[PDB]
RNA sequence: GUAAAGCGCACGCAGGCGGUUUGUUAAGUCAGAUGUGAAAUCCCCGGGCUCAACCUGGGAACUGCAUCUGAUACUGGCAAGCUUGAGUCUCGUAGAGGGGGGUAGAAUUCCAGGUGUAGCGGUGAAAUGCGUAGAGAUCUGGAGGAAUACCGGUGGCGAAGGCGGCCCCCUGGACGAAGACUGACGCUCAGGUGCGAAAGCGUGGGGAGCAAACAGGAUUAGAUACCCUGGUAGUCCACGCCGUAAACGAUGUCGACUUGGAGGUUGUGCCCUUGAGGCGUGGCUUCCGGAGCUAACGCGUUAAGUCGACCGCCUGGGGAGUAC
């Protein structure tokens, strides 16, 4: 988007969802394919490819176990206009731990599961769930 | 090369964006179902009625269509089945209750009115009533045996009656509707990508559901 | 207005070759080009105001183009707006 | 009417459209 | 949107946000550490008052600040780029988009002429009115002012207000076909600036109709109103002001995503365009409609859906958009 290229994705992600689509596609980032993998990795998504040189464009390939999504809702948080950085330990829980959050960590993107057991907190990129 | 080899499709234009990808992509402004992918939700089908009848499956045969009616009801005879080959009666599902004192009336024709003629206060207002209640048995042709609540269904379309699937799918029984592509195939429980017109069609997908089910318990 | 020669020339001395109609000193003269032959027409008229928002439209981008210029390079911009008298 | 004319015959578009 | 609440609309300084790759810094951020964060309060495990309130030991806590040492993903800086964001050029398409000039004809009115004549008008009946002089009616002309029948449309254009005869002069946008070129040049914008229907005002013209005000005639219980006969300001023009509207899609601008159908208007690509078009692709546009949203009606790819960036406003009714 103009102002908030990862905002941008997680809306295709749920936007291509109520829609029950298999993939969506988008133009990549470096982010936007450091978030790939840890929602990719948690099993929020099946698998994706960037592939552009001039254009580089990011196609997650959406999962759902049912008619339902496997992605039930994933919240912004760290908006451009009200930015939120954690702590290590007032690191959220999401749904009381069954659902992911994506922070920036200094060792890189990455859950709050790994995040919170490596000793180190972020930039609450998203709530993933 | 079979039946899906031989009826092709509907819609020509109105078409109903739920069903997408059952269509190869419209020719001659008209779509086409993937008539080779209808199978694999035939055979299975097939294999599921043959369990239920095993079961001994209480399926019926919704033919609310003009030309299926007499279609059908020749089914379920061979199929020694029930059918709905008229219009369905709002509710006949729900409202089971009063269907279920309605057939007792009819048993009551069956029984009484016969009965009743002979002499117990009238003749001809007792054949009147012989007369008019006639077509009240004429409705409600093929529920008429069992004591209601059937296992199953296999009802023959989609859209022109969303009201069945609507009572059946609220009541929990296995709709194994054959979708037009008109449809609207949300509600459906095993959702068949056939062709609803073309008696001939309807005809072919009939007698191999008779077969099935007339044996079905093996 | 401005007929296609009289851009042609613009094109041709002011960008760094033919058809460099993108450089933004080429932009920037173009459009004080046509600014400068429009405050003829608005001085004639005076009650012509669906103009005048197409004239400031144009003096608002010429400024913006400018202190693009300023940032991005200042000699550019030091020796352009003499050759132009621009920046008053 | 000066302003009318332009709403009835752009409200009687409901009265004779259909 | 309709409950209170989107400025009338734009432009725009400050401000707020910012595509993408690499390098750098290490300010934000994060980790660790060091000091400091008075005591009592608060909490915890105690202890002593016969219990408790109360007193009390030790801890925890004081969610802070400052310094130091690491990290470097994200944000910021600085540098180098990139092309998708935004903009220039080649090229055409449409249009009541503006501003200045003329110009035509019908129509009301007025004036002059001819013919000849007793009514004309007016309403629910009526008089005031106009007229025997020549009115009405008719045709013949002439003056003036104001608007542009038909096309015309759910049409089109414009930021809004708004813009309809025709032709020219200047001009503003928009959109579409391929290209080329700059390289983030962008979005929003408090204040600020400018446009702002109609009334209204100022100074000079003009003034056909129409007409607040004002006259006279009916109505009514009364009529200062509806209704009729006149009718001035105004309506028109130039310059200046006013700044408001139910200025309304009662929907701020910008961007991204998300099933379909039928129309409309304007480009264009391919196809025997044979043609009308078929197959596509743009833009703007009106109407249905499940998802979804809504209190609801309803909106529904032009959202009131799912998100993001900025701005404006709301916080019970009255008093009050009033006093100062």
């Amino acid at each position: 988007s103009m102002q908030d290229p990862i905002a941008d994705m997680l809306t295709r992600i749920r936007n291509g969802q109520a829609a029950n689509k298999a993939a969506v596609t988008m133009p990549s980032s470096k982010l936007k394919v450091a978030i790939a993998n840890v929602l990719k990795e948690e099993g929020f998504i099946e698998d994706f490819k960037v592939e552009g040189d001039t254009k580089p464009e990011l196609e997650l390939t959406l999962k759902y176990f049912q008619g339902k999504a496997v992605v039930e809702s994933i919240q912004r948080v760290s908006r451009p206009g009200l930015r939120i950085y954690k702590r290590k330990d007032e690191l959220p829980k999401v749904m009381a731990g069954l659902g992911i959050a994506v922070v920036s960590t200094s060792k890189g993107v990455m859950t709050d599961r790994a995040a919170r057991q490596a000793g180190l907190g972020g930039e609450i990129i998203c709530y993933v769930a | 090369m079979l039946k899906a080899g031989v009826h092709f499709g509907h819609q020509t234009r109105y078409w109903n964006p739920k069903m997408k990808p059952f269509i190869f992509g419209a020719r001659n402004k008209v779509h086409i179902i993937n008539l080779e992918k209808t199978v694999p939700m035939f055979n299975e089908a097939l294999a599921e009625l043959n369990k239920i009848a095993s079961r001994k499956g209480k399926i019926l045969f919704v033919g609310t269509k003009r030309a299926a009616s007499e279609a059908v009801k020749d089914a379920a005879l061979s199929c020694d089945q029930f059918f709905v080959n008229h219009r369905w009666l709002g509710g006949m599902l729900t409202n089971w209750k009063t269907v279920r004192q309605s057939i007792k009336r009819l048993k009551d024709l069956e029984t009484q009115s016969q009965d009743g003629t002979f002499d117990k206060l009238t003749k001809k207002e007792a054949l009147m009533r012989t007369r008019e209640l006639e077509k009240l048995e004429n409705s409600l042709g093929g529920i008429k045996d069992m004591g209601g609540l059937p296992d199953a269904l296999f009802v023959i379309d989609a859209d022109h009656e969303h009201i069945a699937i609507k009572e059946a799918n609220n009541l929990g029984i296995p709709v194994f509707a054959i979708v037009d592509t008109n449809s609207d195939p949300d509600g459906v429980d095993f959702v068949i990508p056939g062709n609803d017109d073309a008696i001939r069609a309807v005809t072919l997908y009939l007698g191999a559901v008779a077969a099935t089910v007339r044996e079905g318990r093996s | 207005s401005l007929s296609t020669e009289a851009t042609a020339k613009i094109v041709s001395e002011f960008g760094r070759d033919a058809n460099d109609t993108g450089s933004t000193e080429v932009q920037v003269a173009l459009l004080t080009a046509q600014i400068n032959h429009l405050q003829g027409h608005f001085a004639e008229h005076k009650k012509d105001h669906h103009s005048r928002r197409g004239l400031l439209r144009m003096v608002s981008q010429r400024r913006k183009l400018l202190d693009y210029l300023k940032r991005k390079d200042v000699a550019r911009y030091t020796r352009l707006i003499e050759r132009l008298g621009l920046r008053r | 009417f000066y302003e009318k004319p332009t709403t009835e015959r752009k409200r009687a578009k409901a009265s004779a459209v259909k």
